[PDB]
């Protein structure tokens, strides 16, 4: 078996930007793993493509996946609207972790951020799942058109994601 | 503060 590795193309303003990369990691978080590869390939009928990056802070993370609101209240899981937390074996040790965003325990739907430094004030809450592979300039770029309250200046689009391996 | 919620973001 190999780890899953999906990939968004980033579009600013409907501009394309690139692609980025992330290795899934099922071998340690399955089900959560699963609920992006599921999400990214939209083959439940739902997904990612076409949604927005709706809260981006410079220096700490870029969250997504709000795929129904599009703006942190909705999104739902493939596996009903909420799930558990898998495990919390991973930290958020660095630049480039995916993590799962949640509204408390157990509240797992399809938000998710990448971070952009260590958050190890988010260790235990929050189930890190994948890390990004290739395209971690994009992610930076992405950054500059967040702020400290998280408002982007630019509407940053998942413009196509889809399964790599 | 810094926290990734969803529906009620904190400071």
């Amino acid at each position: 078996m190999v780890n899953p590795t999906v990939f968004f193309d980033i579009a600013v303003d409907g501009e394309p930007l690139g692609r980025v990369s992330f290795e899934l990691f099922a071998d340690k978080v399955p089900k959560t793993a699963e609920n992006f590869r599921a999400l990214s390939t939209g083959e439940k009928g739902f997904g990612y493509k076409g949604s927005c990056f709706h809260r981006i802070i410079p220096g700490f993370m870029c969250q997504g996946g709000d795929f129904t609101r599009h703006n942190g209240t909705g999104g739902k899981s493939i596996y009903g609207e909420k799930f558990e937390d898998e495990n919390f074996i991973l930290k958020h040790t660095g630049p480039g972790i995916l993590s799962m965003a949640n509204a408390g325990p157990n509240t797992n739907g399809s938000q998710f951020f990448i971070c952009t430094a260590k958050t190890e004030w988010l260790d235990g809450k929050h189930v890190v799942f994948g890390k990004v592979k290739e395209g971690m300039n994009i992610v930076e770029a992405m950054e500059r058109f967040g702020s400290r309250n998280g408002k982007t200046s630019k509407k940053i689009t998942i413009a196509d994601c889809g399964q790599l391996e | 503060x810094l926290l990734v919620t969803a529906g009620l973001v904190l400071a």
